[PDB]
Order: structure tokens, then sequence, then C-alpha cells
């Protein structure tokens, strides 16, 4: 044939993720749209370098609800700064339901497909997102020819061949009907990594400050006293231990959320803080004068 | 002596065991940092927003039955290192 | 439009100094956080 | 210890579970189930129970 | 010494990998010539060594003057033919492979088709076998994509060896004698390089024409798939023969920014010039790895770096630190395998800790 | 204009955008990408939400020569009011690497478009300082320290950087390091004490040096610097005072509790030992029992 | 069978090792997965009848063991 009908693994930068997410969530509940600017290379790579949002609508995303006068005006700026790049797909946020596509969004999808042969749709649902990465997938049109003549899974070949689900129920429904989903990847250069992270100027101040001592008499006093109540129960657990079954041990003497595990945990965690506190205090006095 | 010249090659082999022994300490450190990271996610879920139910009865001891003020009724999984002794009496509970 | 509506409730019970428990006029009870814009003196148990 | 906390955080992250009660068995190896706060939904049984 | 066992003399020639000790070996047996002792060592030398050594030696034996009996054996020519003859007699076809592929799986799905195509080549290795081929004829025939590449490629592995039938199996599927699709045409060149993997000076001369014709062009999709298999074909068939014609020809393809065929070019360079420790290879490969933003081409260059650094040990520590320090996913990936190949086939403490 | 401006929080979208723009205008070798900074202001906390490049030139021969496009700003402001309601021009960024005195002159013109005092937000594109690269400034006017010449000069506003909870999740998990914005165990907190002290060391050196160059080179006097640094000496602790004696009572209290915590953990690991010692006797008996029990089984087969 | 190190002379073959590295990599390109063909080395005793370079068929003794399958 004349095609290879394969979907790209989508590389989304640092620069693009935050813009997509910030606009989706401030704007939610209300479906919102905007284009994605990038670079196309290969047939298995598509870059989402930058993005810009396009104005709100309460009629959801349609081809009759977009502002083309706005798109034009932006591309005119884009040329005067010398940053012009080609449109590589489009992004939208659904307002409250998982990544899937409705009919209205297939109509919007179809025309980006015509404009640029390969293009992606990245769909951000920012209120089922909690790791900044979950419930964000890319999608791409499946042709009607692809279903009936089995030219749909040529995108499972010459790639990793894995698809990682965020919503099992929601993806699987549109996976045969009207889209094929392929997994998303993230990227940055090393200049970006350092910027994204930052180094704090208060990182050095909080190192060299020993906290108030009123809060420290309280800390030691409270902690050492609390470990007496559970120290006693640690004996009663192990009165017998030669009895079979781990759940059994916990049911006889009420060792549920074990007194060995809790008491130890308390011993390690107050211990970590006290060593660091005597360290900070001794550092400041010897250092400064 | 024959054993002794065969040894030379054995001693190199024991040296890779030495390097396994140095390698454990490097794996250990990675896991310990990460156990605290794994735990941080679960604290996000413990805290706000929450939606208030009323705890009915345990049906297991790791999975319960609740009701909500949402207008519905669910089966929910009980997260660990929390009290299972204070779900016996029906009392208000919070679900994520 | 970009500012987006809200839903009225009232403090069912003050639980902390930055966190409150409320009942909404949609029916449901929530445990909510409080923004640092708004005062916590003007928040007291039973206030809209 | 890492696998255990990871396992638990995952249970939360699944959407919920509900509760019903089998009212009848039909001949297509489906079951009519009454979901207690909502309506009745008739559905193919699970792939590990019969 | 005048009375020794030559099995052990051969041990030394192979391990060090020197054509000068190899010749010094055949001088003793030119003054003490019995055709049996001389041929026996000759056969054992080819079998055990690399191809690279044998080529250097042959030149030395035509200058010296020798029997043509010895000259055939150390071209490595008759050694191929015996193996085929054995595999002819003793081949056995599995029923479990045919049944499961036929009934359950389909060649209509790309990922399935490819797996069945990978298997077939390994299973029926030796002489041609047509039992897989004529039964699963509509299944092979109903492929799509690069699953069609896989199918064509498998013909070469099964019909491995054979210098008197190994150009005839690929003869209708060759470019200029087919036009069915770009996949069949390029996967037949990929296949031809597996028939004539190891030895194949003659397979090199043919594929060289295919490379230098299409240089400058991969702005057609057809050309890109055709040349993909053509660049892999020559790296396999010329592997370790040290041609600076191949290395130079494939730089045009790489600099053109060929989409699938830049990955191929990178591997095809490094195979030929493998273990030479070429300073120019290491340098050229590295620069254009950093340079190309296409992800396929970087990966091929990153792996092809490894190959040059076969057998370096200590002088590959400059390379290894550069590959691993980079923040590119592809550079580090091949960076591990610089360490695999340098100390390959004997242990090493420094290498095991680093990894 | 504005008399409310204490701190400028910066989201990492803004810091990255500025960084990108420098490298997508092809402006390098200490030439300047200058852009407008967008977001809410006229608040104690200034928050910069977004940024975009402006057309900009400079000639370093004469810095009283530069190109700023007058069409472009208006058009961008109109567009930017649509996307978020947050966005309005609250200053301009400079790409650094330092604060040139050429930056006043630009700031002077920039005041006209703005609805506030414009901010001069330096974002360094090459990383610097034990502290942040990003340092914020506001144009104010004041009298010098020679009591002569009222000069418009730039008031440092400190920075800590912040992002909404919308952006932040994507930051935390994209990051694939240790982080200086989060921390793990004790081991990482030993690191932190070495890093924090190293920053003091370097910073002290700058203060001494500054004192040198005033009395050598003879740069003009500043009672802002000299006056603040006067305070430092009276704040200074000294040794031999009753106060240090009260530190030592607290150091005994905290190490003693750390001793009892350690003893406790000796009994904990003394438990694990036991469980294993019990496990060892049970495993060894049943392991052997099986072998014996198998011999009898085999024996039935042999007999007929 | 694959042979990592041949016992003909008892010394490493380079070609063998290369083949395995190319086979194991196929992660972003599954089409590239025929590369065991340098790695497979034939296992059979093959004679020569004198210097005629023709294979004689004759009988050789083998000490242990009688297999019920190779088919």
């Amino acid at each position: 044939t004349g095609r290879d009908d394969t979907k790209e693994t989508v590389y989304i930068s640092s620069i693009a993720l935050l813009k997509m997410l910030k606009h989706g969530r401030a704007g939610v509940p209300m479906e919102v749209m905007g284009l994605m600017l990038g670079e196309f290379v290969d047939d298995y790579t598509v870059n989402v370098v930058d993005v810009f949002a396009m104005p709100q609508s309460g009629t959801g995303v349609s081809v009759e609800a977009v502002d083309d006068v706005f798109q034009a005006k932006m591309m005119d700026m884009l040329k005067q700064t010398g940053r012009d790049q080609m449109v590589v797909g489009w992004y939208h946020s659904h307002p409250g339901f998982g990544c899937w596509l409705s009919s209205v969004d297939v109509n919007t999808q179809k025309s980006f497909e015509q404009l640029n042969s390969r293009a992606v749709a990245v769909v951000v649902d920012p209120i089922q997102s909690v790791k900044g990465k979950v419930v964000i997938d890319a999608f791409r049109l499946i042709d009607t020819g692809a279903l009936i003549n089995n030219l749909e899974p040529r995108q499972t070949t010459s790639n990793t061949g894995l698809l990682n689900k965020a919503n099992i129920q929601a993806l699987i429904h549109g996976l045969n009907r009207h889209y094929y989903s392929l997994n998303i990847d993230y990227h940055k250069t090393a200049k970006e990594t350092k910027m994204l992270m930052n180094l704090h100027k208060e990182q050095w101040q909080s190192g060299l400050k020993m906290y108030d001592y009123e809060e420290k008499e309280e800390s030691n006093l409270a902690a050492t006293k609390s470990m007496v109540k559970i120290a006693e129960q640690y004996s009663k657990r192990i009165e017998e231990e030669k009895e079979l079954t781990e759940e059994e041990l916990k049911t006889r003497y009420v060792g549920r959320q074990d007194p060995k595990k809790h008491l130890s945990e308390t011993a390690d965690e107050t211990l970590e803080n006290n060593i660091v506190s005597v360290l900070t205090a001794g550092v400041n006095s010897v250092a400064i004068k | 002596s024959d054993i002794y010249f065969k040894l030379k090659k054995l001693e190199k082999e024991y040296e890779l065991l030495t390097l396994q022994e140095d390698y454990i300490k490097d794996e250990q450190r990675h896991l310990k940092r990460e156990l605290k990271r794994a735990q941080e996610e679960v604290k996000r879920i413990q805290s706000v927003p929450l939606v208030i139910g009323q705890f009915l009865e345990p049906i297991d001891q790791n999975t319960g039955i609740v009701s909500s003020t949402t207008g519905m009724s669910y089966v929910v999984r009980i997260l660990s290192t929390l009290d299972r002794e204070l779900l016996k009496p029906s009392m208000s509970v919070a679900l994520h | 439009l970009q500012s987006i509506g809200q839903l009225i409730g009232e403090v069912m019970k003050e639980l902390s100094e930055e966190k409150y428990i409320v009942k909404a006029s949609s029916g449901p009870r929530y445990i909510v956080g409080v923004r640092n814009s708004v005062d916590r003196s003007k928040l007291k148990k039973g206030v809209r | 210890k890492v696998r255990f906390i990871k396992d638990e955080l995952r249970l939360l992250q699944e959407p919920g579970s509900y509760v019903g009660e089998v009212i009848k068995i039909v001949s297509d190896k489906k079951v009519l189930v009454k979901v207690q706060p909502e309506g009745k939904y008739i559905v193919d049984v699970a792939k590990d129970i019969n | 010494m005048p009375n020794c066992d030559y099995l052990t003399l051969n041990k030394v020639v192979v391990n060090l990998n020197d054509a000068g000790l190899a010749l010094q070996l055949f001088k003793k047996l030119k003054e003490e010539n019995d055709e049996g002792l001389s041929a026996q060592i000759a056969f054992d030398l080819v079998s055990s060594a690399s191809q690279q050594l044998l080529e250097i030696l042959v030149t030395e034996l035509t200058a010296q003057g020798y029997d043509p009996a010895l000259l055939n054996i150390l071209s490595g020519l008759p050694t191929c033919d015996y193996y085929n003859t054995f595999l002819l007699n003793n081949k056995n076809i599995d029923i479990g492979l045919l049944n499961k592929s036929k009934s359950s799986l389909d060649g209509k799905f790309s990922l399935f088709h490819t797996a069945v195509s990978v298997a077939n080549g390994f299973m029926h290795a030796g002489t041609t076998d047509n039992s897989f081929i004529k039964a699963n004829l509509p299944w092979l025939g109903k492929a799509q994509n690069w699953a069609k590449f896989t199918a064509t490629a498998s013909l070469g592995v099964i019909h491995k060896g054979n210098l008197l039938e190994g150009k005839k199996v690929m003869a209708p599927y060759l470019p200029g004698s087919r036009a069915s699709s770009r996949f069949i045409k390029g996967g037949s060149l990929y296949g031809l390089g597996l028939i004539y993997a190891g030895f194949g000076r003659d397979t090199t001369d043919y594929l060289k024409n295919i490379i230098v014709e299409n240089s400058g062009t991969s702005g057609d999709e057809d050309v890109d798939v055709l040349l993909h298999g053509a660049s892999l074909g020559i790296g396999l068939a010329a592997m370790g023969s040290a041609n600076i014609e191949v290395y130079e020809a494939l730089k045009e393809v790489l600099y053109n920014d060929s989409a699938t065929s830049g990955e191929a070019a990178a591997l095809g360079m490094g195979l030929c010039m493998l273990g030479t420790g070429k300073p120019e290879a290491i340098h050229d490969m590295f620069t254009y790895s950093q340079e190309t933003q296409h992800g396929n081409i970087t990966r091929g260059l990153a792996v092809g770096l490894a190959l040059i650094n076969y057998g370096r040990q200590e002088l590959a520590d400059d390379l290894i630190t550069k590959m691993l320090a980079s923040d590119e996913s592809l550079l580090r990936y091949g960076g591990a395998f610089t360490i695999a190949l340098a100390y390959a086939g004997t242990g090493n403490n420094s290498a095991v800790k680093r990894l | 204009m504005s008399l409310q401006h204490e701190k400028v929080t910066i989201a990492p979208l803004v810091l990255l955008s500025a960084l990108d723009h420098y490298e997508r205008t092809q402006t390098k070798e200490n030439k300047r990408c200058v852009g407008v900074i967008l977001g809410d202001a006229n608040s104690s906390t200034i928050r910069v939400t977004n940024s975009f490049a402006l057309p900009f030139e400079e000639d370093e021969k004469n810095s009283d020569v530069w190109f700023l496009d007058h069409n472009y700003i208006e058009n961008m402001n109109e567009m930017c009011k649509k996307i978020n309601a947050k966005e309005k021009l609250i200053g301009w960024y400079h790409s650094g690497p330092k604060l040139r005195a050429s930056d006043l002159k630009i700031n002077e013109l920039f005041k006209k478009y703005t609805q506030n005092n414009p901010l001069l937000l330096i974002v360094d594109v090459k990383q610097q300082g034990v502290g942040l690269p990003t340092d914020a400034y506001v144009a104010i006017e004041q009298v010098k320290d020679d009591g002569t010449s009222t000069e418009k000069t730039f008031l440092h506003l400190p920075c800590t950087i912040e992002a909404e909870e919308a952006e932040e999740i994507g930051v935390e998990h994209l990051l694939r390091d240790v982080r200086d914005q989060a921390a793990g165990g004790l081991s990482i907190r030993l690191t932190n004490q070495l890093k924090s002290l190293k920053g003091l060391q370097s910073k002290l050196k700058d203060v001494v040096e500054y004192l040198d160059k005033v009395i050598n080179k003879e740069l003009p006097i500043n009672h802002t610097i000299l006056g603040k640094l006067q305070d430092v000496f009276n704040l200074l602790p000294n040794l031999g005072t009753p106060d240090d004696d009260e530190i030592d009572v607290e150091n005994h209290d905290r190490i003693n509790i750390s001793n009892n915590l350690q003893k406790a953990l000796t009994v904990k690991t003394n438990d694990e030992l036991m469980v294993i010692y019990i496990s060892n006797l049970v495993r060894s008996i049943i392991a052997f029992d099986d072998l014996i029990e198998n011999k009898i089984q085999n024996k039935k087969i042999q007999e007929q | 069978t694959i042979q990592l190190e041949n016992a003909d002379t008892g010394t490493l073959d380079t070609k063998s090792v290369v083949g395995l590295v190319m086979f194991s990599q196929f992660w972003y390109w599954f089409p590239l997965a025929h590369f065991l063909s340098l790695s497979f080395t034939p296992t059979t005793v093959i004679g020569i009848r004198g210097s005629d370079q023709a294979i004689p068929k004759f009988q050789m003794n083998c000490y242990a063991k009688e297999d019920a399958f190779s088919y």
C-alpha cells in the first residue's frame, strides 16, 4: 500500500505539559481547546515542543466554536519573533470524565488529520489527574478501511508494542470504535532539568538555623512518654510466639497494627530528628563565632 | 602446586562475589528513599478533599461496606496502618 | 466565565485552623481545605 | 515493603466497588442483580465465578 | 621443536588472532608436506577463527606459492558446503509449529505475522524447506506493513549457506525483477546478506551497486525500505572483511537523513570495520549521534559505536565515559554494550562493577 | 502604580518559557531576549503566570540604541486577556546574566504601557548561585548615601518559587532525581548540612572582598550595605556567656534520649534473631522427616 | 545449538558473540530479529575421504547413551 498506518510515540516536553494542565484545570468544568506546535520527524516520533490555548466556549469543542481569526493573529506574532513551527495536532480537556472521545470531538479530530497526515490529540482530564501524568493520553483517528481489511494494528509493530491504561474501562471502549491509543512519553534537555528542579536560597538558610528550644523540650518529653504505653503491649504480644499463623498472633493478644512495627517506627523517626538537631546546633555555635 | 595455580582463577571469581556484596548496599539505599516516596502518595489521598460517609460494618477486615451523603452505597477498601478497632461501632468515616 | 461559579455551605464543625468540615446546599457533607485569601477569624462554627 | 504500600495505594486508585444481590439466574449465564441504592442491572457473570 | 602437536599451535594462532603466526604454521608443513596434516589444520583454523584473519593469510600464500588444495580451504569455501549436506539428510519438521499458526493466529494482524516469520527462519535452518512455505502460503501472503519484510527475510535464514543456489532463492524477489511492493524488494537483500553471512565477498559487490545508486534519495518511501534491507545485507555479508568502500558509501545515506535507513547504515558500517579500533569510526559515529534528532538514527549509531570497540579492553574507557554521561536515552543504551564487547569472553571485575 | 510588592513567586512554566525563547530567537553570546511577563500583580505577592517573547535588539557598542516593537505588545495583550483572566503586563524579563545599568533605560520607557510599576525580573539562562538563578527587582527612587544625586535604582525583592497544585503534580513526578525541593532519609539530610554551610562560606568571602575594594579601588560608599552589616556585629554571639552553658544542658538531654532510643532498637533486632532461631529448628526437623518418609514409599515399589 | 566458545581448538569465535547482541535488541523494531545465523554453529562429525573432499559414510564407536528421540 501507499501508507504504513502507524501512530507515533508522542514526546511531550516540560514546556508543553504544564501549559496544557494549568489551562485545563482553571478552565474546568467547561471543555477547552488550543493547538499544539511541534516538529515532525520519522513516523514513529512526533514532538509537542510548545502549545497555546484558544478561547473558551460553553458549547464544548466544535469546528464551529473555534476562533480562526485568533489562530491567524498568533501565527502573525510567531513570525515576527522568528519561532514559527508547524502545527502538529491539537489538545483539549474534557471537563470531568476519563479520556475517551465523544462524536463531536471526532469531527474536530478529522480535520487536523486532513491538514497534517499524521497528527495526535492529547486529552487532559485534570481532575482525575493526580500525578500530573495520569489520565492524560494521546489518541489518533482510525480509518474505516483499517477496521474491515485489518490494517488497524500496524502501530503495535515497529514500536514498543505496549499500551499502558489509566482508565481501563474508558480506553477500551473507543479502542475499536473510533480511535487507536498508543502510549505517551516525556522529555527534556539537561538545561531544562536544572531549571525545572531549581536550587533554593532558603535551602541554605534552614540548614543553619536551629529551631526554638521550647518545641524541643516538648518534642523529647512527649515522644519518650508515648513509647511507655506501647512498650508494655510489646511484652504481651510475645508471651507466646511459637503458635502458628501470622494473623493468629495478632488475633489472640490484639496485636493488630503490630506493637513491634509501631514502636520501632517511633524509635527510628524521633532518632533521625534528634541526631540532626544536635548536629545543626553544634554547627551554628562553632561556625558563627 | 596444582591446586594453587587453579586458585588464581578462583580468587578472581570470589572477587565478583565481593562486588555483589558492595552492590547490595547501593540497592538498599535506593529502596529506603523510595519507600518513603511511595508513602507520600498515599498521604495525598488521606488528606483533602474528602467526602463524609458513615461506616456501617466490616465485611472483611481490609474491605468494608459504607454509605455516603452522596446518596449512594459502596464497597471500599480499607487502607492499612489505621485502626480497625474503631470500625466496630458505626461512626462517621471519610472516603476519598 | 474564566472565574467559574461556586456552591454555598456552612461549617458543620471546625476541625483545624486551615481545614474545616462543612455541609453543602447540594445535600452532601465534605471535609474541605481553606484558602489563605480568606480569614479564619470570620470562619467560626455555623457561618455561611 | 515497597510492594505492599504500592499494592495498597492502587486499591484506592480503582474507582470504587458497589453492592447488589442476585435476584434470579437467567439461561444465558447472566444474572439479574439488584444494586441497592440504584436500580437493577442484568449482566454477564465475572470470569472467575459461575 | 621438530616433533610437536599442531592442535595446540593452532590454539595460539586463533587466540592472539594473527595472520603472521598462521603463515609460519603452514611454512613448517611446506617443508614437511603431507596433504592430510596440512588440510586438517586448515579446516580447523577456519572453523574456529574469524573471517578477517583468513583473508589476510590467503594473499600471503599466493605470494609464497602453495598448492591450490590449501587455497580453497582457507578461502573458507568448502567448509560451508559440508554443513548444508549434513542438514539436508537430518532435517525434521515439527507439527506443533504449523498447527498453532494455522488455526489460531492470523497474518492479518501485523504483530502475530512477524513472530511466526521470526520462528520459521530458525526452525528449518540448513537447506531449503518448502514445507512451511506451501502450506502457510495464503497466511504468509495476507500480511501488511513491515510484516511483509519479515516474511521475505525468513527465506534467507532457512536456505543458509549454499553458494550455488543462494542467489537463485532471492532471484525473482530482487529489485528490478519485482515491483509488488517496496517490502518484498528490500527484504530480499536483507535475506541475501544472512545466506551469505560469514563468507560472501561476491554478495558485497552486488549490494554495493544498490547503495550508490540510491544515495541522496530517501525522499521517496519506496527507496527508504529498499535501501534499509540493502544496508543491513552488506554489513552481514562483509562482516569483518575491512572494506573502506562500504564505510564511505554509507555515510551519504546517513547524512541524507534517511528515516529507517540511517539506523541500517550505522550498523552496516560498524560490522565490516569491527574490532579494527578505527579512530575515525569512533569519532564520526559519536558526532552524528549527538547531531541527528531523529531517534532511530541515534540508536543505530549508539549501537554501531559498540562494535568498533570489540576487543579493545582498556582503550574503550574514553568512549564509555562519554556515552553514559549523556542525558540521551539512546546514548546510554548503547553505552552499556561498549562495556559488553570490550572484555567479551573472559571475566573482568571493573566491567561487572560498573554495569 | 504599585506600592504593594514584596516577593515575586514564579512558576517553573515561566522559567522554562524564558529559557526556550533565548534558544528559539537564536540570541546568544551575551545578547538579549527580552520578553513581557504576564500574571497577576498589585499585590504583596506578585505571581507571574505566563511569559511570551517580544521582538528585541541590542547593540553593546552604545546601549542607548535598542529595538522594541510597539505594534506587538498591544496585539499580544488582547489575545492574552482571552486565555486566562490572570494575564496582564506586570513587567518585562531580562535574560541576564547580570544586572547591567542599561536596564534602567529600558525600564523607563516600559512604564508607560504598564498599569503598575514594571518589574525587572532577571532569569539567568546558565544557572547560578547556591541560591536561585532567579532574582526579581522593582524600580523605586531614592536618595544615595553621599547625600547627593536622587537616582532611580533597583530594589531587590527576594524570591522563593511557587506553582499551583495544578502545575505541581506534573513537576514532582517528571523529576527523576533526589530533588532540592523534597528529601528522603537521614542520609540526604547529612548532604543538606554540608551544602547549606558551603553557601555561607562563599557568601562571607564576597562580603570581605567588597570591604577591600571600597578602601583600595575606591568605589563610592553605601550606608545601605555598611549599615546592614553594622547590625551583624551586634547580633553576633560570643563565647564564655551563660547562654552557651544552657546549650550544653540541652545537648545532654537530646543525646541521652538518642542513647535510650538506640538501646530500644537493640531489643528489636534481638527479636528478629529469635524468630529465625525458632524458624531454623522447625525447618530442619520437617526437611529431614520427608526424606525418611520417602524411603518407605520407594520400598513398596521395589518389593514386588 | 549456539556455541559461545568452540572446543575445536578451544578458543573464542568473534562472530558468535556479535550475533547474540543483535538478536537480543529488537525493542523498537521487531522486524529486525533475524540475526541468529552467525550464532548457530553446526554439530556433527563430518569426514573427508583422503584428499577427495567428499564425505565418507562409515561407522564410529560412541560410548553412551542410547536416545529415544532426536525427532
